[PDB]
Formats: C-alpha cells, sequence, structure tokens
C-alpha cells in the first residue's frame, strides 16, 4: 500500500493491494531485473502477494558507477 | 519455492533455472564466488589481497564473502572528495570494518594531493569521472604495491561488465576488458570475482546478510551512458533471462581472443607502469598544480611530490 522508493533521494507513492508484486511493479513502470522489493526483513518475489496494509521498500539495484 | 530446502523462496533466479531461500542463498552466493575464484585461478588459498570498498553494495558484499572464503582480505577506501556521499562512503565503510575486526585502509584525496574530484573537474582538463576514474586505479594499485599485496579485488558486477561492453562496441579498448588481469612489475594482479553476479543477485546476498552500505549514489553518475547501457541490457534480460551473461561470457570466450604487444614503461616521475613518458596520474596533478597556481588556489612555490615505486 505505502511503497518507499530509493534512492532517497526520497520518493513515497502508494498504490492498491491484494496482487502480486508483479503487478504493482509494472505499475510503477519499474523493471524487476533493476529492483529488489522488502517487507520488513523479506525480500518478495515477483509472484508474492502484497497486501493492503503492507509496507514495503524498492530499492534499486542499479549502480551509478 | 527454493531449490535445495522446498520452502519460501526468498530470490528467484529465472536467468539461472534457480530460486532459494534465504539461508540456500546466502550458501550459494558464497560458493559461486568461490567456483569463479577456482575456474579463472583468481587469488591462491588464504592469500592477503587489497579490496577495493567504496561503502556500496557489491565492494561490501565482497569484502564479506571473501573473508568468509579464508582469504586475507584488507580493505581500501579511497575519500573522494564528493560533498556528504563521500563522507558517508567513508563512514559507512569505516562502519563494516569495525563491526567485523576488518582492516581499514584510506586515502584521503584532498587530504594527500590537495584537490578532490570536484576540484579535479574543473583544475584538470577532464570531466569528474575521467579525473575519478583516474585517480582510483591509480591509487588502488599504488597501495598494493607499496603494501605488498599481489592482487587486488574490485566489486565490479554482470550487469558492470557487461555495459562496459556494450558501450566499447557502440563506441569502438574491447581486448583489455578481463576477469582477470594479469600482475605485472610495478601492476598488482587485478580480479573481478563477481563479474558473473546481476547487480539484484549481489544487492539481495547483500540485504540478506544484514550489510549495511551506502544506498545514495554519487551526484556526477547521474545521466551517465553506462545507466543508458544497464537500461538497455536489462531491457533484454526482463524478456530473456541469461542474455546479459550469455553476452559477457560469449564475448570473452570466443571474441575477444581473436582480437589481437609493446612493453610498459616507467613514469619518470612516481615509476610506476604508464605508456608515457610521464603517466597519466602524474600528468593530471601537474596540469591541474599549475592551473590552481594561475587561480590562486595553490602557491606558487608548492611542487607536486610523487612516492616512487619502491624496489
Ligand atoms: N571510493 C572508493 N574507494 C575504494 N574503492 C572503490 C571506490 N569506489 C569504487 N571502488 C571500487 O571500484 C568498484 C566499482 O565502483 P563503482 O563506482 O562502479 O560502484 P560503487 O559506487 O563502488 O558501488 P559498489 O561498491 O556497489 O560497486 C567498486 O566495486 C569498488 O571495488
Ligand atoms: S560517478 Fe562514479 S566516477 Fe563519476 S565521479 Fe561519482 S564516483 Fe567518480
Ligand atoms: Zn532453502
Ligand atoms: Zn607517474
Amino acid at each position: 500500500h505505502r511503497v518507499v522508493l530509493r534512492l532517497p533521494e526520497r520518493k513515497e507513492v502508494e498504490v492498491k493491494g491484494n496482487r502480486p508484486l508483479r503487478e504493482v511493479l509494472e505499475e510503477l513502470g519499474l523493471n524487476p531485473e533493476t529492483v529488489v522489493a522488502v517487507r520488513g526483513e523479506e525480500l518478495l518475489t515477483l509472484e508474492d502477494e502484497v497486501r493492503e496494509e503492507d509496507t514495503l521498500e524498492v530499492l534499486s539495484a542499479i549502480s551509478g558507477g | 519455492v527454493c531449490k535445495v530446502c522446498g520452502q519460501k523462496a526468498q530470490v528467484e533466479m529465472r536467468s539461472r533455472g534457480l530460486a532459494l531461500c534465504r539461508e540456500h542463498y546466502l550458501d550459494w552466493f558464497v560458493k559461486e564466488t568461490e567456483r569463479a575464484i577456482r575456474r579463472h585461478r583468481m587469488l591462491l588459498p588464504g592469500e592477503r589481497v587489497l579490496v577495493a570498498v567504496s561503502g556500496g553494495k557489491d565492494s561490501l558484499a565482497l569484502w564479506d564473502v571473501l573473508s568468509r572464503l579464508g582469504y586475507q582480505a584488507v580493505g581500501l577506501h579511497i575519500e573522494l572528495g564528493i560533498g556528504e556521499y563521500s563522507k558517508r562512503s567513508l563512514e559507512v565503510t569505516q562502519a563494516f570494518a569495525r563491526e567485523r575486526g576488518l582492516e581499514l585502509l584510506v586515502v584521503d584525496l584532498k587530504e594527500a594531493y590537495g584537490f578532490g574530484v570536484p576540484e579535479l573537474a574543473r583544475l584538470s582538463g577532464r570531466v569528474a569521472c575521467s579525473a575519478c576514474g583516474l585517480s582510483k586505479r591509480y591509487i588502488i594499485n599504488q597501495v598494493a604495491v607499496e603494501e605488498g599485496f599481489r592482487v587486488v579485488a574490485t566489486g565490479h558486477n554482470l550487469d558492470d561488465e557487461a555495459a562496459v561492453l556494450f558501450g566499447n562496441l557502440l563506441n569502438p579498448t574491447l581486448s583489455r576488458q578481463g576477469p582477470v588481469l594479469p600482475e605485472k612489475p610495478g601492476l598488482a594482479a587485478r580480479v573481478k570475482p563477481f563479474y558473473r553476479f546481476s547487480e539484484r543477485e549481489v544487492l539481495s546476498y547483500t540485504l540478506l546478510r544484514g550489510i549495511r552500505y551506502l544506498h545514495e549514489e554519487c551526484p556526477n553518475a547521474k545521466g551517465a551512458k553506462s545507466l543508458l547501457y544497464k537500461e538497455a541490457l536489462n531491457l533484454v534480460e526482463r524478456s530473456m533471462p541469461g542474455a546479459k551473461l550469455r553476452f559477457l561470457d560469449g564475448f570473452l570466450e570466443k571474441i575477444r581472443p581473436r582480437l589481437d604487444e609493446v612493453a610498459l614503461r616507467e613514469c619518470e616521475r612516481c615509476g610506476y607502469p604508464t605508456t608515457g613518458a610521464v603517466c597519466a596520474f602524474c600528468r593530471m596533478w601537474d596540469a591541474v598544480y599549475r592551473r590552481a597556481k594561475k587561480r590562486k588556489l595553490l602557491p606558487e612555490e608548492v611542487s607536486f611530490r610523487p612516492r616512487v615505486k619502491p624496489l
């Protein structure tokens, strides 16, 4: 529901839940290869379900070099 | 699910046809690094290795893995003098070393030579990244030779290496690129144990390990061509798992050996390897000091004194 974006460079948006992570990433236009989504201490995969009460942190895997 | 234990996967890799839970991803990552090292003979068992550490996810993960693998891994951090980014990079790296009881060597660019990367982007005649790259490579090699390290390890990953290759093809050098570069006189060996790992995979390791790394990118990185290359390659990877690795492996094994003979000189100033009379590092500082004096940022009677290569 609440999605914290990286890098900070802080950015925070919000989306609807009860759908796979694959779906919410596509809405945000994020390439799954380039990010890691974290709920608490647990990493989420594309098939994993995000809730309507969930708080996610999406971290960029991409190094600017 | 996890391929090993059948429980819920923390990391799914479609490129490898492999999914793993936390415990078994951690083991696999360490073992794949060990396998990468053995295959290309990057390091000797228990050997002293200089790890170039930025505080970023890759180089901290590398320092972690090389320590776990029994190598004697000393970190080198270079404080590049880029604003708060460099300050935080140092702090994060010191914190990592402190917690794990690891030896960290530090070179402060501004403190040693008078000017950091931002000043170099004005005074050197080079753009920031150009001056920075040169400073990093030279100083890393210098510390290695001075402290008697045979080999240096950097945290370059698959996306990094694939991007460089793609860049080199888009703007034709090629033959110089490799995961293992041989030691020479005045030149430590250079190895990239993470070169087959995607950024996503290294980051997953770093997160699952609970490693505190600097999230912030350097401010000079935005709009870099490397980001464009990675974006294009990852566009392909998304719909064609394994493409990046086939791309880089294909080049290394097939194309590169058929691409290519002058001996490296010795710098008149510092004595370190160069193809010129005076190496690029020493020429940069001579130009910087000249320009600095004109702008009254440096005293006229101050002179650049290089640390000469020992023998
Ligand atoms: N300030 C620094 N001091 C020492 N080594 C560095 C420094 N910056 C980069 N390196 C070395 O060069 C490699 C490539 O750096 P690059 O700028 O591509 O990524 P990075 O910002 O260092 O993040 P990461 O540590 O995740 O690679 C790093 O993995 C590290 O080994
Ligand atoms: S981007 Fe990478 S290279 Fe360009 S300046 Fe910042 S750190 Fe040095
Ligand atoms: Zn498992
Ligand atoms: Zn020199």
